[PDB]
DNA sequence: TCATGAATGACTATGCACGT
DNA sequence: TCATGAATGACTATGCACGT
């Protein structure tokens, strides 16, 4: 039996826990904005061609399919990971595109597993956009047996977009959600602009990003919060929920709530007021009345009494309640396996990199299948140059290894280009076909020498992010829902 | 005039209008359906009872077991009256009760234990034509610029395709003609417009017409009297399919 | 609102429903004694190529696969049903390979789906065994998005195997399960005596079929109740377990149980007699220890005071507890479509007649295919006999649609066979290769001969069945575990 | 001293041994249900006793101590153990001399193991001065020889060292089936856990020891306390160095 | 003291037929 | 009354950091 010191085994063992957590668990990469176990189920639906040009499958399989090859946790936690990625209230621009009863922004319960279907989202497509084209490292599974991508390609600014909530050990991250087009005319920037410094570029994205922008709409109070977050990483956004006020026959007054603020929960709202005039601290009001419904989204009749004025009332509900609570902005993302809070050009900045990288990799991996699909074809224009004895040399060979070492001499080739004119079918042999094959290695000698001009050239690399950017923006990009206000 | 909670049932999502004459109680299979339900549901006439597991046979199980039921004692306290010789119909508060399951067989066979429990516990119920029956959509029809169609049977499948592809209108063949298999699979939206929806919504009223013919129906197929239940069902499965003919 | 009569809408409700569950649910199916929800689980395992060639996979993924294309039901049960045909104990010939955690026979309930995996057994995949080949019927699945086995192959008599027990409406069935390697026998006698009459044919299987044989072992007393069952299909088998008296250097005799009989759960069988001794029902007994383990099996040992005869107390057990308890056998099963009490005879018989299918139509996939290979392979032969004109044709054609047209006019030949040739590579033109065309021609037609002869004799078709049944009982045979004694 | 055991006032799913020798007994604090009841199966019954954990422990350092006994999974063990707490903890009612911590060989068990040890040290530290409390370390792989017996393996190192030496003696493995790695001890059957943790003769445990009290408990603050800040410049302070602890 | 969200599943009640 | 075995998921409690 071994003997061990506690105060070794309680630092070793905590330790391991907290920096797994801290980089393996709870909070963002901050290139692609997500956490591993969202990475895996996208990548898991990815592969399972569980996409939006296909019906929606059983979200069970996402599961199973997830918890089978890259995710080693249990099949509910997993799911409820999956359902948060396809609630509108949740996620500004949903992953997951759900089918079924994924919930309420209230107290009721997404169905289980077997009662929902469920797909990715064309927006999820770009996040895994040429995914397979070496623009991202992967490594082995939590067993060896298959590939993990470590990060998304992740084509839009997800973490930015969605924003991310998670704790940690000794840490915890709040970024907020936000409008991509804003996000996108501050990438704009970042490209255009690539030599800016911390200063100037800070500058020209905080001018860019008005502000978050959730996705329950709301208000934004202020603007101190807001640049504190860009400047330093922390600051206190001040949210509110949108109020009508109308007025009756009678002339009795009722005020009408029809928006509350970022994760405020329907129900615990109404449950709050009712509570909170039981007692008494909110006298004024006459009736509470929930008119919501699948029709006219959320609306709560807040009737008030005749000796009451409404704006006083009003207040009262912003300080007592959570028609006005503020988001707590803590700007923590994992960058190179550290985790650090950043200022809003540095998210940019680091996304803009990421960006880069991608798009240099996928040029770099279609410069090389370029490069072996024209060594192949240089092949085959030889053997068609000497067709008549290519066939007459492959014919009176014994076997194919014959042929084939034979090939490699009489032409003087690679014996992969020597393989590929025996793999040759006899339908490329017709004159139309022959000509195809001479084309296509004039095609593709164009298409090496685009790929080599755009490594060559960190202008046109810059080019891509932002037209092939712009192409998604145009397309997903939405109009802002959080209205911004002074004080 | 009766209070709606806002000493009832702790799943009964009960409604806002104080009048059982305009009040409705879906009673609804399954938590997830029921959710939905509770969503897409009109707040102000209609009302949330989900029922969770096959609902306890009354018929063959002794009378205080059946009061320990808890889904028993969720039906009973909500709608209002009393059983049997304590049922009072002035106490109703909802004069519609709308039972909602499945197109399967399993919401088939709940069906037949809530009728069997209303028969047997508040049969006036039936007799003034307060339970109704929700037919659920078992098929969607998803067009490609129109709007989409719900069809309740095969037929009315058949129906609507071919209308809809002889007026020029077009379906992917992949994500189709989505085939419901329950409740549980719909969201709000799609059970309003298709079981809640007041002015498109299929119900059908229960009537009673031979109380005593009923009597004895009810006591072979659901009483403990296998013999009887397992004649029955050789001698007339044979011939369910003719019932309307 | 349409009107309906409360009687119209019980009666067929309620015969819907008793119908379905009589045929779609409770009760096997004669031919391969599986209910839906095991063939549908098996058949994904198998379509996800979940064998034994290949690691157990998560159990979730065979839920998932089951519960996304086949059983539109619930992942919790499914996976229960999936569990129960892993456990030794339940089935007597396990039809699931379940790696972790699958319970005990006593109150140790299985580990969830996330802990466990599973793959299909190699007498599995002789239930599944060659249903690529057109051997059993299919239909649509629950939405029509793809297709599923009517039956399976059943290359074993799986239903009298490893019996079933279902609940229905108005019946319900109990069939014990049987020592595999006795029920060939009986099909090896089907097979050779062919027209013996019900008489004849019920005397020899009783013969060959001794009794049950139940995975737990354990004794069968008597002879009357398995001969009631084979004859009638309702039969009351007495079962015991094992029970060996030791005796100690003190003077103490205790009883230990090494056995019990089918599906009596080891802890309710302690507690039975725990409680019994409570209150006092079971005198002579003087302490209770269960000294079982993994390594030793079941091991319950029941010390008896001093003035207490050991035969008295096991009698006292026999009567008193579970250690002697009846099967309650029903030979009821599904057959075409109908609920039916079955003889023996009636059973091995409806199983012949199922392999005897079996054999005929994978015989006539086979033939279909082979010709169509014999087809392509002649047109061939022809185009190596004119070669030197093949090539020339192929060159002056502007299309290949030319050079199609071309070779028919040429060789007279299909448009399949041209399309053969055409998409033919230059690596078959090799010497050996050429020569492979034409053995392979001769092959064909030496199995076409053979499989033409298989279908005009049924004397071969009852020895496919016959030899290939044999194979399978000598690799998966295993001896029989239940002793038959006499009263 | 001799102490009775369930059979037909203990918590209910302890599964209690036979011995009532507590110098001969065992208690197995299992993680999860699943690992509990395959504990359950492959255990010695005579002297080794179950009782499995059901979710992440309360942290005694952080929640009041009426909340910490309010807790099912704390009396579980309090119960279990026969010992009281603090001044009223008595080591000769101690049901059990070997008090032995089985948590999967991933992140989470390594956190649960802090919690009690935390729970312990805490509320019962006599155990860990006397040498009542041990650590099973799981295995985390299997390799499965086509003709020779499987072996067990407790680090990728050692997995490597067998593999390696199988293979120069002669043997082979499936490239399929091949080597099976544990996740976590819900994964092995009742068998596996006997035959590497349970197993007196073959089992690998640790015995946790307490050198100095002053600085465990300054440690055991840091770590597991209120204070986030202290607790945060710890790990970025120490977490570059857990790899160098034992160099 | 409550919300967040990614981690660590047993228990609860019925239908149905049949035998104790 | 209990076991059988496929059918019809919500509730329960902790860690972790932070702000009202
Ligand atoms: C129908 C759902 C909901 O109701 C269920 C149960 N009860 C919960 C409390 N009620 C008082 C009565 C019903 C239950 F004890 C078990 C299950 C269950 O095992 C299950 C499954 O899929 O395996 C699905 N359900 C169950
Ligand atoms: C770790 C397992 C077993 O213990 C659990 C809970 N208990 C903790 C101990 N007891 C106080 C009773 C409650 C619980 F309330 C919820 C879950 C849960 O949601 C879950 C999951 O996979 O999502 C997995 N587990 C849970
Ligand atoms: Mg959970
Ligand atoms: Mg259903
Ligand atoms: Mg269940
Ligand atoms: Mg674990």
């Amino acid at each position: 039996i071994e003997p061990v010191d506690i105060e070794q085994e309680m630092q070793r063992s905590y330790i391991d826990y907290a920096m797994s957590v801290i980089v393996g668990r709870a909070l963002p990469e901050v290139r692609d904005g997500l956490k591993p176990v969202h990475r895996r189920v996208l990548y898991a639906m990815f592969d399972s061609g569980f996409r939006p040009d296909r019906s929606h499958a059983k979200s069970a399989r996402s599961v199973a399919e997830t918890m089978g090859n890259y995710h080693p946790h249990g099949d509910s936690s997993i799911y409820d990971s999956l359902v948060r990625m396809a609630q509108p209230w949740s996620l500004r621009y949903p992953l997951v595109d759900g089918q079924g009863n994924f919930g309420s922004p209230g107290n009721d319960p997404p169905a289980a597993m077997r009662y929902t279907e469920a797909r990715l989202t064309p927006l999820a497509m770009e996040m895994l956009r040429e995914i397979d084209e070496e623009t991202v490292d992967f490594i082995p599974n939590y067993d060896g047996r298959v590939q993990e991508p470590t990060v998304l390609p992740s084509r839009f600014p997800n973490l930015l977009a969605n924003g991310s909530g998670g704790i940690a050990v000794g840490m915890a991250t709040n970024i907020p959600p936000h409008n991509l087009r804003e996000l996108a005319d501050a990438v704009f920037w970042a490209l255009e602009n690539h030599d800016a410094d911390e200063e100037e570029t800070l500058a020209a994205v905080m001018g860019r990003v008005k502000g978050p922008d959730f996705p329950t709409a709301g208000l934004i109070v202020g603007s101190q919060g807001t640049a504190d977050a860009y400047k330093t990483g922390r600051g206190s956004i001040r949210m509110r929920g949108v109020v009508e006020v109308e007025e009756d026959s009678r002339g009795r007054t009722s005020l009408v709530i029809t928006e509350l603020p970022y994760q405020v929960n329907h129900d615990n709202f109404i449950t709050s007021i009712a509570e909170q005039v039981r007692d008494g601290k909110l006298a004024g009001i006459s009736n509470i009345e929930d008119q919501s419904s699948d029709r006219v989204g959320l609306r709560i009749v807040i009737e008030i009494k005749r000796d009451a004025v409404a704006k006083v009332v009003i207040n009262n509900l912003y300080k007592h309640t959570q028609l006005q609570t503020s988001f707590g902005a803590n700007m923590l993302a994992i960058v190179d396996g550290v985790p650090r809070t950043l200022r809003l050009d540095q998210l940019i900045r680091y996304y803009v990199d990421h960006q880069l990288d991608v798009i240099v990799r996928r040029t770099t991996y279609r410069l090389r299948k370029a490069n072996e699909r024209a060594h192949i074809l240089r092949g085959l224009v030889k053997a068609l140059d000497a067709l008549d004895e290519v066939i007459a040399l492959i014919r009176a060979s014994e076997t194919v290894d014959i042929a084939r070492a034979g090939l490699i001499e009489l032409l003087d080739i690679d014996e992969i280009q020597a393989q590929a004119i025996l793999d040759m079918q006899l339908r490329r042999l017709a004159a139309l076909e022959r000509q195809r094959i001479i084309d296509d290695l004039a095609k593709i000698e164009a298409e090496i020498a685009d790929l080599e001009d755009i490594l060559a050239k960190p202008e046109r690399q810059r080019g891509i992010v932002r037209d092939e950017l712009a192409e998604i923006v145009d397309r997903h990009g939405d109009d802002r829902r959080t209205r911004i206000i002074a004080i | 005039a009766l209070v709606r909670r806002k000493g009832l049932p702790g799943k009964l999502a009960d409604c806002r209008s104080t009048d059982p004459r305009k009040s409705e109680l879906y009673v609804v299979e399954g938590d997830s359906a029921g959710g939905s339900a509770k969503s897409g549901r009109d707040s102000m006439f209609q009302a949330i009872l989900p029922l969770r597991g096959k609902i306890i046979n009354v018929e063959k199980a002794r009378i205080d077991r059946v009061l320990k039921n808890t889904e028993v004692q969720a039906i009973i306290t909500a709608l209002g009256t009393g059983i049997h010789d304590e049922f009072d119909i002035g106490k109703l508060r909802y004069h519609k009760i709308v039972l909602m399951a499945d197109a399967d067989v399993d919401g088939q066979h709940i069906s037949t234990l809530l009728l069997t429990l209303l028969f047997r516990f508040m049969r006036p119920l039936i007799e003034n034509g307060h339970v109704f029956l929700a037919q659920p959509p078992l098929y969607k029809l998803k067009w490609q610029r129109s709007d989409p169609e719900f069809a309740y049977s095969d037929r009315e499948r058949d129906g609507l395709l071919e209308a809809g592809l002889k007026a020029g209108k077009k379906i992917n063949k992949e994500d189709g003609i989505q085939r419901y298999k329950g409740l549980g699979e719909m969201d709000a939206k799609e059970l309003w417009e298709t079981t809640m929806d007041p002015s498109v919504r299929v119900l059908r009223q229960v009537t009673l017409d031979d109380a005593a013919a009923a009597d004895e129906l009810f006591s072979i197929l659901m009483g403990e009297d296998v013999d009887a239940r397992r004649s029955f069902i050789t001698r007339n499965a044979k011939d369910v399919r003719f019932l309307d003919v």
